[PDB]
């Protein structure tokens, strides 16, 4: 007595997140594998979301000049909406994902040439500009710039939300939000340079992804 | 022969006024060790690069070419360039992309003021092929044959502060030099100056 | 698991190739005494399709007749096949003569008789050949064969006209110095000269114009001709030991296996 | 002597993709840290590459009839490019990446009521339907359907392609190639259902991503 | 070579050691002799060490 | 390459030299590869290789030879009678072949000369005297019958003797000329 062998029928077969179990099965045919090459026609390590969640995007770009006043509102930008757009890298992993948990790595740029002075300041403002003091944003992890010492700062600020995650598609209120207030007017000689130039770059760190979409 | 090709020598020149928009294109690098744009009038000769006299003997070529950028500003020219390589073949709309939309890309940024002035820039082996033809030494464009691995386009990253008993603009250098380089197939030819 | 997911149906990668040495020689009875499980199987199951088949009582056919073995590639190809033929009719004519692997590409201009069934039995194609060619004609022509990789420059294929080519593009790349009287033969490597990686045997659109193509070698001659005698050339390929092949394909049909 | 100390100037500091180096350093700030919860809003795992270049996307479906005679070209389908589709989930690591090394997956579902005979073939095909035979097509990595014993095959074949990666944006030729000839054809009788239904699933194994690029 | 820039002017030169001759040697590939870059940025005198070259 | 040449009559004497000078525009001194190869650097010491190839009249019976610097030698890049007697032509070095035996020359080109080394851009009388280091000079016989050119042409190759020294910046694009 000799068996011939069968093929399976039923099986759990399918992705963790497309799933779906077949009532006939059959292997799956695999010829070759993975073929290592000592020669390279590029010389990058391979992509992943490491290495696009976590590079720095610029998010906004001003320019300070010597007619504002003190504490005046330069820029009034939104930090994850900027984030959340199709000229980034980081569009490939937020189109395809609805609900995420992540932290913000703030830096900003700024160029004084040292005959010029004055400063600026850099807030990481959740929630609003509500009646909250603008002589207390010190409060807040911030940065605080200056014509005499230097010129590139960058700011670590985490997740600061009332429920678990953040929604793209359709958001309670945006979690973080960056302010520029003039910290000390811009006072120049004659013929000295009446502006500065200005710089955001903005990236993710610790990210996490779920709730995929089909839909756009 | 790497001795005419890990030392830096001169392939172009630009330089960088204070009057630019932040993200205006200034100069493209279309990446290989095939360009040169300088000439001389006394005496009259086309201005070679030490590089691109050993590659043009061949018919493919493959490095990691490290550009110098050698900046000559004063102490205090403020502001930073963006030195963004976009790989690929010599021909694509580059200079349709964005300066946001080029933040994309990896790249590096310069303060041109700080404690030094030149910046060595790695160029990756980014190329489809495991080698690059010489198409030069050909005189017709096809799909699977190219020049270079990829370009580069200075942009302007910000803006250049500088008081007036000082020059509104600051000329950049760009040497050509490279690390671990291969050349075979031998041949010869001479080449042309890109014309920008 | 590597990936997450799961495999129920038993289906997987087919026709890996070398199944078996062909020359005949023994690893009794083959079957008889036991029931045949190998007659009757499931050909969708891949699994039971690689079952060891038999149907009758069979024993040892025994051993060949011929040591070299007449069904491996490196010893089967070692017989050079044609590829060309050409004739010079004036003075320092400059004859230009692809290796087009394309099937498209029907004889003479191409690839003939034995060279497009073969090279179109597998996809992918890497290493170096071999050509023979045979002066056969006019005697004491001095003239010059190169070969030109691909990207570099070089006159146009299948044409029989003047050089436009320098003798220092000519004498840099790598040629060759003979007259018909003192040898005339000419058993020579082909070198694999490409920034690409390997070459195909049928593709289309500009992928088959340059993918397709790996190398091409031209000739101009000199002397050619005193009182009035055809000078004819014919190129045949071989084969050597520093090719391997890829991908298994369905050979040609019986129409476009053209002979010439 | 007690000195006191200062802030760093010169570092290379920045991304691997992302690198500017500046002249005048900043520490940057950091408050907080990436807080584990033993409540999570949703019961997933975060996502990846892993899970989302591994899942099976509906790249085409027939519908095969009786009419069909013998070898009849059903379907003629491309796999990568159908694979490159912003309505499916790998177009947010595809857009974001111009070169690329991977393995292909293909499941292919179709469904026969057991009244109905006839035979399907599924083959992937590299470069070219040229003057290679239809009766040799067994030689490629194959499916072959039966309306006796099973409806559900899968199959697995490697990265054919003459240079080192692939090309989006302008490839020189397509990897791979599917197409259906009829095998044997559909016969059923009278008031059996004169058709049945075809799906094909495909899928990335082992995917590389190099070449990013900021255009679309 | 001793040169003396005031950091408000800009500006680079170069100093470069010749044997034999100023001919068909390209200007922008000068930089495989032993030579000096001179800069209004970093420093102003430098000091070049070079050989006997010589046929005889 | 390296230069050709052709003989018309009788008993004709051939002269070329190998000229380092980049000053030397081609035929009359170093062509496409050699002007840009031999003008890399600064000083030069080792001997050569040379392959010529005879085309065109066959049973020719000719004779090619090396003189050094300092000795008298004929006229360079210039077909004439030959005013050197054959004691002085067998004394030095020589070979002697016909067109029809062999028909190839590959020859080590000997390192004399009572300077060391050679350059390969001066100027004055030291590029005349210390850019050249020797010089081959033929002279045919038998040449000709019923009337074919007989045409000859030189290639230069390297041997591993020699040594470079002072890498130097390499030509424009306007001096490497191409024959």
């Amino acid at each position: 007595e000799q068996m011939i062998q069968s093929v399976d029928r039923t099986a759990v077969t399918g992705a963790s997140y497309f799933t779906s179990v077949d009532q006939s099965s059959v292997h799956t045919a695999e010829v070759g594998s993975h073929q290592i090459e000592p020669l390279k026609t590029s010389v990058d390590k391979p992509g992943s979301k490491k290495t696009q969640g976590e590079k720095f995007f610029l998010i906004h770009s001003a320019r300070w000049l010597t007619t504002h006043a003190l504490f005046h509102e330069v820029a009034k930008l939104d930090v994850v909406k900027l984030l959340y757009n199709e000229q980034f890298a980081v569009q490939g992993l937020l189109r395809y994902h609805t609900y995420a948990r992540f932290g913000i790595e703030i830096q900003v740029q700024i160029n004084p040439t040292p005959f010029q002075q004055g400063g600026l300041i850099c807030a990481m403002v959740p929630g609003d500009q509500s009646y909250g003091s603008i002589a207390s944003l010190t409060v807040y992890p911030h940065g605080l710039l200056n014509c005499n010492i230097n010129n590139v700062v960058r700011i670590k600020v985490p997740f600061i939300y009332t429920r678990g995650a953040y929604h793209f598609k359709d958001p309670q209120y945006p979690v973080w939000e960056l302010t520029i207030r003039v910290w000390s007017e811009l006072n120049i000689g004659t013929g000295t340079s009446a502006y500065t130039s200005l710089n955001v770059l903005a990236r993710f760190t610790d990210l996490e992804l779920h709730g995929l979409t089909p839909l756009s | 022969f790497t001795t005419w090709t890990s030392i830096p020598t001169l392939a172009a020149q630009f330089p960088f006024n204070a009057s630019d928009s932040v993200g205006q294109q200034i100069k493209v690098i279309p990446v290989d060790p095939y360009f040169f744009q300088m000439t001389n009038t006394n005496p009259d000769q086309k201005c070679i690069t030490a590089l691109a006299s050993i590659c043009q003997m061949f018919c493919f070529w493959r490095g990691d070419l490290v550009f110098d950028f050698q900046v000559f500003p004063t102490k205090y020219h403020s502001g930073r360039l963006l030195f963004c390589f976009v790989p690929g073949n010599e021909l694509i709309d580059v200079t349709g992309i964005t300066l946001k939309q080029a933040t994309t890309a990896p790249c590096a940024v310069m303060d041109i003021a700080g404690v030094q002035s030149t910046l060595r820039f790695r160029v990756p082996w980014i190329s489809d092929t495991p080698y690059r033809v010489n198409r030069y030494t050909k005189e017709a464009h096809q799909k699977g044959e190219y020049t270079a691995i990829g370009k580069l386009i200075v942009y302007c990253y910000n803006r250049l502060t500088s008081p007036s008993n000082v020059a509104h603009h600051v000329r950049v250098n760009v040497y050509l030099s490279a690390i671990n380089l291969e050349c075979f197939a031998p041949l010869y030819h001479a080449m042309d100056v890109t014309t920008q | 698991d590597d990936s997450g997911g799961f495999s129920t149906t038993v289906s997987t990668e087919q026709n890996v190739p070398d199944p078996q040495v062909g020359i005949t020689t023994m690893r009794m009875d083959v079957s008889g005494v036991q029931a045949p499980v190998g007659a009757i199987t499931t050909i969708e199951d891949p699994v039971l399709a690689k079952k060891v088949p038999e149907t009758f009582p069979e024993l040892k056919p025994g051993e060949s007749r011929h040591t070299s073995d007449h069904m491996s590639i490196y010893k089967f190809m070692g017989r050079s096949h044609f590829l060309c033929t050409f004739t010079f009719n004036s003075n320092n004519k400059e004859y230009t003569f692809p290796i087009t692997l394309s099937s498209t590409s029907n004889p003479p201009h191409g690839l003939p008789s034995t060279l497009r069934w073969f090279f179109n039995l597998f996809q992918l194609y890497r290493g170096p050949l071999d050509l023979t060619i045979i002066i056969t004609g006019a005697t004491d022509v001095d003239g010059m064969a190169w070969f030109t990789p691909v990207g570099l420059a070089v006159d146009t294929p299948w044409v029989e006209k003047e050089s436009a080519l320098q003798i220092d593009y000519k004498t840099a790349l790598g040629a060759v110095r003979f007259n018909t009287r003192r040898t005339g033969n000419i058993q020579i490597r082909l070198p694999w000269y490409s920034y690409l990686y390997a070459v195909s045997g049928a593709l289309d659109g500009l992928g088959d114009k340059t993918d397709s193509t790996f190398g091409l070698v031209s000739i101009q001659i000199a002397n050619y001709n005193h009182s009035d005698e055809y000078l004819s050339f014919s190129c045949y390929l071989s084969v050597t030991e520093q090719s391997e092949f890829y991908f298994p394909r369905a050979p040609l049909n019986s129409n476009a296996m053209l002979s010439t």
